[PDB]
């Protein structure tokens, strides 16, 4: 997934 | 966003305090009503994926809806990756790379890569694809956040027909007729409407029942 | 909207937060009073069909009126299709196509097709035709949303003439005189007005009855 | 019709 | 309105949300007080007859005053027609026609005809003539809407002279001195003022009576 | 007259 | 007002809704306090005599002060006429005439004559002379509108020194020291201040008496 | 005088 | 900030009253909630280190957080100094010097040195490095300012699932799942969720538990 | 102020209604808190001495602080006169004169002389020197207007450590540590802090004491 | 002194 | 350190 729970929009894993 | 300057060229300008301000205010006052989606579509006109990200992060409530949006964006980015693979190796110097599904979301791609994609001929509208994914998210949340079903909307005995039609159609918009509208009406109004028959505009019904 | 830049060319700019803000605020505070129509006509000056659509979708109440507007726009689009047929086949490459009745509403036509139609010589003012249809809708709703008939407006015994004239003419504007205004007046004021006779301006009546 | 009940402005059937 | 761009040419720009907003707000809060006329004169600076019409239609109250304005505009348009007749026949192609009395009001003339008249050498200031007629209307309403006559304004025994002068001159402005101001004053203040005599500025009177 | 009672500003008879 | 465009020329632009709005709001909230004069001086920067007239007419209260301003402007216009006579005859065609004392006030002079005087080399700053006269009026009103004399300002026994100094100097500004400030102080604070002696800044006094 | 009591600013006698 | 003018060059413009106004208002109303960080990132777009300093100094509360930010900026400036040493001697005349760790913070560097670094090819984005340090500070404060731990968030018996998910994810964002979300839920909702099993989107859970 | 136009030249523009509005509002709401100084420094960016004077005169309260500022400006102008004498005689025609200490304050110098000094190569930044003097005044007032000393700030028994640190550092900023912060803390929190020892960041203290 | 008590900013003695 | 407690942002020791 491009986005994961717990971080702001636009940040990689 | 990406705007057109007075000289006649498309340049990136910095987001105004009002796009953010109005966005936070509409999400705060109107929650996730259907009309909130056009606001986002109108406020973020010409916006970069980074700008869209600022707008999304500015909201401080309804975090479960935000996670819905996250999951929707990941599904769409995976579908983009599947549909449009991109090579790796080395990025050619002084050259523009292909946009990944993660690039459109702005997670890996930087703002200079973004405005390179937008100011191109033909341009790669990464902002528009990201807007499509965010909007798909928003429609999904709005549809599944509706308070009551269309079957629940029924006209009261003392309630005017206008209020019943308003409730019926706000619920219909929330979840994205003709025959159903008459069924939920009380015996009054329905007495005249059944006599009217097919082929009457909404206004004919509301005029006869006024 | 489509504006004129400082250099001297017509370019599309992105809708401001205030056109949306003021539009939602006027529809929220003034409902569908007659003066609300000019606001739309003034706020949407130079606006594209897409912009008009944003303005219409921003409102969150009075959905039955919105369906009136929908039906009006479909009737007008069908009449446009009937009056101005357009060929099919293949759209010529690098060429501008004819605007359908659905195109003017912005359902099929995209924004690039729209600004192609507006920035043309001679230009196809799809925005103006769409504004005509939306305005026909708005006049229709406003006329049929009037609370009371002009026959109902009558002057009270203790009410000043000014208030009676104000009520009479706000009702007359809502539903789009000379003899009728005197008939609804009480025996007072009418005593002097019947003596005045024909040929007196509204101000002569309101001055003598002041 | 260009517009039908239940969808936003500017969307085809 | 008709403004001057940065390049150095007079172009039509679309009315701002604030001209409308401030206009509705001043007519709502201040009704038809005299200072409301300059606002219209200042808010509508450079405005086209169509823009003036939007401003007039935006107001939602005081419809009798609006009909006063209507009648005034018709009288002035008839006088324009009488003073400046215009030929009929066929409008020459690619040519600018003469402005009728109805054209200045914007009833028949379209916006392109309007900006043709304004961007001319020498220009036909149809906006300025229309502003003259609207302003004549406004002065007429404001003069005949005054609550009390100047004879009614009298100074109270315990009231300061400042308040009496303020009331006196607001009433004098509403209906468009020297000897009258002293007559309405109480025996106090008048005791000193009669001793002052002719040739004293307003401030000499208000200083001696302070 | 250019304007009559019952219609908005800028509309002919 | 008369501004400098982006190209590099001085052009007349139309007064903004905020100059009027802020002006009415400051005169409404702050009445004629001294700080209201700089606002006028700052809000009307670059303004034409017509613009200054709009600002003056926008106020709806304190009409006696407005008549003070009127009389001041007439006295100054008479002094201008006396100091700088101007010939009559015929105004030369395509030529700029001399500004009368009434012209600077904007009573006879039109806006085109005004911007001709301002956009000149050397320019005739009719706006600046009119601003001088209006400001002389404003200082005169503000000085004679002061609630209490500087002799009245005295420090209370339980009142802090800071409040006494604030009152003293707001009154001193309203009517346009060193020894007087100590005399009005109570025996407390004065006990230390008399010991301080001459040569101490205001802050030395307020620090020792803190 | 340039201005007289009873009329707006900028108007002659 | 550093913006792009209409001509097509990057120039320093002076900070607007709204960047400051909106910044103080968001820190006043929202304290240090996570969404406050994007606001700073969006409001300070293109801002110089001096501008960032103005924004930071405008806040009047939460001074301990400001000292956290101070310490973070000093640690980052020391790391910059350690990673990128710069020579001393004499600054060459008419030449641009190297940016120290203290220079990026704006303590020694002046605004002309700053805009020299930004308007360079290749440019030294001192504003972006300073923004990175300020943002690291902000994330640190926001993470350590969270009211309760994620373990504390548990769903009540009568509370809807939507509210529990909202609380859970606002807490998760404050401190920067799948299995944990089900554990904190009451026996109701968990009854169906345990039956659902792995592989279900957040919306599947919230739909089944609606 | 002195801004850079789109063409690429530094021109004087007229102060906006918001610089004045925001300035009066911040001095009215925040009095003389430390963060009020950056506002002035940010609102008056690029401002002329005349503009700075307008900002200073707009405030209507705290006149004793204004006299502090006056005295500070006179001391600095005397020091400028002493450090940089200027010749007298006749000002050369079409030439720019030297700035006196009184000129920087704007008492003798006119606005044309000011913009001549600013638009020069090398420019004489009279606005920046005046800003330096005004700021020295402001820091002086803010330091001597502090309500309580840093010694007074002590942590309560039931008060959280966060509030104590906030109070301590707002007082420290008002009057322009490490060991002192622990001394004022209650026996609780100090129990752990004394065990922590030297070398711990503020956040280590506030985390252990959370 | 450049400024004295009792007059606005920017005015000489 | 670049910044110390007790002074505004952007000022040296
Ligand atoms: O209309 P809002 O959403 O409530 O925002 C406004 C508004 O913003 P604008 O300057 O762009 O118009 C103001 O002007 P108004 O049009 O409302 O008159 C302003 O000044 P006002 O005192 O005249 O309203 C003000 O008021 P304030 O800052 O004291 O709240 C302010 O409200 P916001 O702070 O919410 O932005
Ligand atoms: O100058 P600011 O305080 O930074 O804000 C201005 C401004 O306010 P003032 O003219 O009172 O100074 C505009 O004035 P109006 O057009 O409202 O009369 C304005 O207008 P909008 O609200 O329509 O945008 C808009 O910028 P612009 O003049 O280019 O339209 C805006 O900046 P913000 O809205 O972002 O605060």
């Amino acid at each position: 997934p491009v986005l994961f729970p717990g971080q702001p929009f636009g940040q990689p894993p | 966003p990406i705007v057109q300057n007075l000289q006649g060229q498309m340049v990136h300008q910095c987001i105004s305090p009002r796009t953010l301000n109005a966005w936070v205010k509409v999400v705060e006052e109107k929650a996730f009503s259907p009309e909130v989606i056009p606001m986002f579509s109108a406020l973020s006109c010409g916006a970069t994926p980074q700008d869209l990200n600022t707008m999304l992060n500015t909201v401080g409530g309804h975090q479960a809806a935000m996670q819905m949006l996250k999951e929707t964006i990941n599904e769409e980015a995976a579908e983009w990756d599947r549909l449009h693979p991109v090579h790796a190796g080395p990025i050619a110097p002084g050259q523009m790379r292909e946009p990944r599904g993660s690039d459109i979301a702005g997670t890996t791609s930087t703002l200079q890569e973004q405005i390179g994609w937008m100011t191109h001929n033909p341009p790669i509208p990464v902002g528009e694809i990201y807007k499509r994914w965010i909007i798909l998210g928003l429609n999904k949340i709005v549809r599944m956040y509706s308070p009551t079903s269309i079957l629940d909307i029924r006209q009261g005995p003392k309630e005017p027909f206008r209020d019943y039609v308003d409730r019926f159609y706000k619920t219909l918009r929330a979840e994205q007729t003709e025959t159903l509208l008459v069924q939920n009406a009380n015996p009054d109004c329905k007495t005249i409407l059944k006599a009217l028959g097919p082929g009457a505009t909404l206004e004919e019904m509301m005029t006869a029942c006024q």
